[PDB]
């Protein structure tokens, strides 16, 4: 139960970081298209 | 004839390239000469697409199928020092990523189709329990998994059934561990190609108290990335930590996301990631089989090291037995898949 709590906390901080990076890349992509149109 | 392929497919090559300058009707029909001749001609499509630079649009049509329509391949082969004209758009096309896929499918499914699809294909039999007396006789605990797969099957392209898989959620903690695994892939196979939005819908299951639900959420993360090369590598970055997690069943399935999301490319990092289970002489045969089914077709190429690992791991437990076809179910399938095609 302790191992799984440390594991799920490590996974969380990995997912929360990936979601931020995906959102930042998605915003950069969109900004290029919206500037071409 | 075989030797006549080896000259006719290379005799196609200079005709629309040297004489004509159509330079896009050839590359759609020059993947015939990818495999029978050599890998050099298989990459000279990328080479003479690189060295041809007449404006931008017509070559963009050529790389629109090198996107992900037959094989990405050179989808990480262009950038050198921001040298290729419109590099950033060519990479967004060949990666299949978001507005070149999800947007389109969304732009059809909201505007030409019905985005509800609430399992009515398995609810169109409204006239069958009145047929032949009465009903309510089947009490087997196998219809639930099949109905779960059916309703998670037709809800592709942003038909997210939140608070509808609660029967699946209660069946996660009840019975059918195989079915508990196969039900957690529903949300993954419901946001196919939505890499940016799909992770946020799967996240809620990655912290589950059930290994079946958590494994099915890892498989869902793999499924969402299938055929889409995202710059953030969210499949590799989430599945890596689970590949060597325990010796039991949860050991078995944990590789499979890397077996699916990274099967059309060739990178060494996932290969040496998935190699130690394949090369430790572990005697649990189904774990070895599913790892072989991943690792023998991560790269459908000419990787000799994976070939030697597969054959050694086979001759590591198959020899001293006279038993069933499970021995040949997955590992020689992967050894065939190494150079198949």
């Amino acid at each position: 139960d302790r191992l799984r709590q440390t594991e799920n906390r490590a996974t969380r901080c990995k997912v929360e970081r990936l979601q931020l990076l995906l959102q930042q890349k998605r915003l950069r992509r969109k900004a290029r298209r919206d500037a071409r149109g | 004839k075989v030797c006549l392929y080896l000259t006719s497919c290379v005799n196609y090559v200079p005709e629309p390239e040297n004489s004509a300058l159509l330079r896009c009707a050839l590359g759609v029909f020059r993947k015939f000469s990818r495999f029978p001749e050599a890998l050099r001609l298989a990459l000279m499509l990328n080479d003479m697409e690189l060295v041809e630079d007449i404006f931008t649009s017509c070559k963009d049509v050529v790389v629109q199928k090198q996107m992900a329509f037959m094989l990405g391949r050179h989808g990480v082969f262009l950038e050198l020092s921001e040298d290729v004209e419109e590099y950033e758009d060519l990479t967004e096309i060949m990666s299949n990523v978001q507005l070149n896929s999800n947007f389109l499918a969304l732009a059809r499914e909201l505007d030409i189709m019905e985005p509800k699809v609430p399992d009515d294909i398995y609810k169109t039999h409204l006239e069958n329990n009145r047929f032949g007396g009465s009903g309510s006789q089947v009490d087997s605990a196998r219809m639930n998994l099949a109905s779960s797969f059916v309703n998670g099957f037709v809800n592709a392209a942003f038909g997210q059934d939140k608070l509808l898989t609660d029967d699946g959620n209660k069946w996660l903690y009840k019975n059918k561990d195989h079915g508990m695994l196969s039900a957690a892939a529903s949300l993954g196979m419901i946001l196919l190609w939505d890499v940016d939005g799909g992770l946020t819908q799967i996240d809620k299951y990655l912290y589950s108290s059930e290994d079946y639900i958590k494994s099915g959420a890892l498989l869902a993360c793999g499924i969402v990335n299938s055929g889409v090369r995202n710059e953030c590598d969210p499949a590799l970055a989430l599945l890596s930590d689970y590949v060597l997690h325990n010796s039991n069943t949860m050991r078995l399935g944990s590789i499979f996301g890397l077996g699916l999301a990274y099967a059309g490319s060739n990178r060494e990092d996932v290969l040496t990631l998935l190699l130690p289970v394949m090369g430790d002489s572990k005697s649990s045969m189904e774990v070895a089989g599913v790892t072989a089914l991943a690792c023998g077709m991560i790269a459908v190429g000419s990787c000799n090291g994976d070939v030697t690992s597969t054959i050694l791991q086979t001759i590591m437990e198959k020899s001293e037995t006279e038993l069933k076809d499970t021995y040949a179910r997955w590992l020689p399938l992967g050894l065939g898949l190494n150079h198949l095609g």
